[PDB]
RNA sequence: CUAAGCCGCCCGGUGGAUGGCUCGGCUCGGGGCGCCGACGAAGGGCGUGGCAAGCUGCGAUAAGCCCCG
RNA sequence: ACCGAUAGCGAACUAGUACCGUGAGGGAAAGCUGAAAAGCACCCCGGGAGGGGGGUGAAAAGAGCCUGAAACCGGGCGGCGAUAGGAGGGUGCGGCCCGAAAGGAAUGAGCCUCCCCGAAGGAAACCGCGGCGACGCGGGAGUACGAGGGGAGGGGACCGGGGUUGCACCGUCCGUCUUGAAACACGGGGCAGGGAGUUCGCGGCCGUGGCGAGGUUAAGGGGGUUAAGCCCCGUAGCCGCAGGGAAACCGACAUGCCCGCAGCCGGGCUUAUGCCCGGUGAGGGGCGGGGUGCGAAAGCGCCCGGAGUCACGGCCGCGAG
RNA sequence: CAAACUCCGAACCCACCGCCGCCGUAGAUGGGGGGAGUAGGGUGGCGGUGUAAGCCGUCCACCGAGAGGGGAACAACCCAG
RNA sequence: CGGCCGCCGAGACCCCGGCGCACGGACCGAUUGGUCCGUGAUCGGGUAGGCGGGCGUGCCGGUGGCGUAGAAGCCGGGCC
């Protein structure tokens, strides 16, 4: 059956600024995390603190392509990108020392995504 | 939020709505038996469907024990212990009462699994315990009292 | 307007080699004849649906007129139901063409037509 | 200036579709109210209007009689 | 967020009435003038029913009364019409007829004349030669012409469209089972209305949205309200978080290794996208290790490194007509 | 002389390798999920059977589910999708 | 019967203009949408059946309107 793809404007908005953002920058991260996110719902990726702290590094950027939810502990201090956090994962992350921005404000800080992480 | 119209207003004017041959879609006989009927026991008409994909739908297995005599234990992990230590203190499972950390799990689970990691030392005071779970508890420095 | 006016031409001449698409039979019984209508044939012995020579022809997506003209008024502009002077406001009148609704009494017919003439709007039914 | 006959439009007859209307139906959470009869019930027959056939209402006091508001 | 007089109760009305059967019992059809009857005074004719004048009314809406369709029938008008054959039609045009509006058009139609470019394709006169012959080869020449694309002048009202019919060629109706339908196979006098994947329960999926190691309330309670809408609470319960076993019962990777796609980093070719190589590599795959059942053991089955739950819509499965 | 014989024995078919050709990063081969319909086939060549018609299989070419141009019309034949 | 020389003849093949579909790309619109460009000899018949878009009808919550200077309905005709 078709795919309508995601109902949200602010979320269609966002992956059509991404596109832009990396036809403008002349990269792949950009466009790899937009059809990422254009996932259908039922399979959406959804990330625990736990493998970020498996898989990531202190002072690193890592991009969410969906939600990250907060089982398990955080001690690296990372900064995470994702279009949603539950209350206790983002707590994890401040806590930790990290910060739990946007994908927008991720792109505003870094045009090029130069060391970004994507996870799923 | 989103929202489509049945097939059938599109079937509306296909003279059979999908279902073949204008002979077809009659009633028990074009079901081949109506409800369970001839999957195995008396009549063979599901028998080749019988005994790929339900097996096991015609036999007796083992008994089982009244409800009432069964006992429940409530177990939790080691993980846990650690991951939801901090929450214990709202409620006062967990306390202080001096230099260490005494956590009472008499009021939820009985027997403490020994699957995940400790981090930090503590008294739990249960009345079950597994090897691996005690093993685990030294190992970290806390202790394992059978309350 | 070279384009324009080439490709109005084309569907001038599409749209009149273009037949009446009715239903079969159409012509057999009252009850087809008093309203035309097209009906996909879908008999198992339908002639029409067999697309015989020497039978009605049945619409195809090919019989489209060509993008830039479609659904134009023969005179070029592009039509624009109007039901008062407020809707009358907002039209172009380089480009398109008001058609007074069939509902409007002639009071109010009279102010439309008066502000689409002193705004040099086309109308295609003034009165 | 074609006899019969066939197709198309206009007018006319036949017919009662369509559109509009609606004191009638149907379904409902909540609310009200739920028995009558030997002190003769329900149901029914027959009568009753100036002209009165049906329905409705009444009962030889018969589309009615009396009293307090 | 029910139907709107073939619908909705069988009954919108003198309907459980008329009527059918000995009886038990069965059971219809049928709404509408107009603001006001102002419901047609008087005159001619007819045996009468009625007809024609003349009145009323914004309008006969004239009681056979709102609107007044289709099938059918009578008349008028346009076309055909007694030597002509095919399911009643298709393609192309020619007679005769209609063409105010909504289509083009005097800011110029049909039409006539002239000039330029031109795809695929493509002659002939004339001259030379080959063949017994039909004919062919070389020059003419890729010339004349060619779908269509442009420009200029003349004239001054039709072109588009419609009804019928004429000619040339083609065309054996519609729905259906069937290998096979024009069928001497079945269902098909005409018109108008009505008419056939609906509701609940459970299960599998998908499209989207909320929360997320948690998710969600049911019965019910409080506030507010014209109201059943609206706001808040309600943890009982259900599923998930730990699997294995008939049961007793026991009770696990918050990563120890190897490959590796996307992505990121360094280098080279490359105008740029792009290509190759090397490293790291979420997700994904292969090992290792662990829990439990059977086993003397080996070893096997299932499971273990956290994603579920609720909601709206849709497809299907089983039971109810 | 041999379908129920073989001292011999093709055409041909099958499995695997290397290469050419073709497809594939605009995602193939492969894997998981949702929904079906189909359990009467016919003509055409070949094999067994039958006097023949026919009956039963095999080949996937055409009709079934396929226009247009022809064989006078023709389901299957020829060109052609 | 053995050969040859011209011509006629399809929706096939070639060319011009147009439509849609498949795939990739760039832009705008606050939900399934819209415009344009590029490739197609290797896209365009179709029964059972699968998928996508669109047309039409009654009622409701909104939004913008029409009508006694004439609504719905009905007969004939023009345009897309």
């Amino acid at each position: 059956m078709k795919r309508t793809g995601p109902t949200d404007p602010n979320l269609r908005r966002l992956i059509r600024y991404l596109r832009k953002k990396s036809n403008e920058y002349g990269v792949k991260i950009w466009k790899d995390v937009a059809w990422r996110l254009e996932r259908p719902r039922r399979q959406r990726a959804e990330v625990n603190v736990s493998k970020i702290n498996r898989y990531a590094n202190d002072g690193e950027m890592i991009v969410v392509p969906g939600s990250v939810l907060g089982a398990g502990k955080l001690e690296k201090k990372v900064i995470v990108a994702a279009w949603k956090f539950s209350e206790t994962a983002r707590r994890k992350i401040i806590e930790a020392g990290g910060e739990a921005i946007t994908i927008e404000e991720l792109i505003e800080r870094n045009p090029t995504g130069s060391g970004v992480r994507i996870m799923e | 939020m989103i929202r489509r119209r049945k097939k059938v207003r599109k079937l509306r004017g296909s003279h059979t709505h999908g279902w073949g041959c204008k002979k077809k879609h009659r009633g028990g006989g074009s079901k081949g038996g109506r409800g369970m009927a001839g999957t195995g026991k008396r009549n063979k008409s599901k028998w080749t469907w019988t005994i790929k994909y339900a097996p096991d739908h015609l036999g007796k297995r083992g008994f089982s024990r009244p409800p009432e005599v069964q006992r429940e234990v409530r177990v939790v992990n080691l993980k846990f212990i650690d991951e939801h230590l901090d929450e214990l203190m709202q409620m006062g499972i967990a306390y202080e009462e001096g230099g260490k950390i005494i956590v009472d799990v008499t009021q939820f689970a009985d027997k403490v699994l020994g699957t995940g990691k400790l981090t930090r030392p503590l008294v739990i005071k249960a009345r079950a315990f597994s090897p691996k779970a005690e093993e685990k508890i030294k190992a970290a420095g806390g202790e394992a009292v059978l309350v | 307007e070279k384009e324009f006016k080439r490709l109005l031409r084309v569907r001038a001449r599409l749209k009149r080699k273009k037949p009446r698409f009715l239903r079969q039979e159409w012509w057999r019984y009252p009850k087809f004849k008093n309203d035309p209508k097209w009906r996909r044939p879908k008999g198992i012995d339908s002639k029409m649906r067999l697309k015989l020579k020497g039978k009605p022809r049945s619409p195809s997506i090919g019989w489209s007129s060509p993008k830039l003209v479609r659904g134009l008024h023969p005179s070029g502009y592009e039509e624009v139901l109007v039901h008062n002077v407020k809707e009358l406001e907002a039209l172009d009148p380089k480009r398109q063409a008001a058609r007074i609704a069939h509902t409007v009494g002639k009071k109010k017919r009279i102010e439309i037509i008066k502000r689409a003439e002193e705004l040099g709007i086309k109308v295609l039914n003034p009165r």
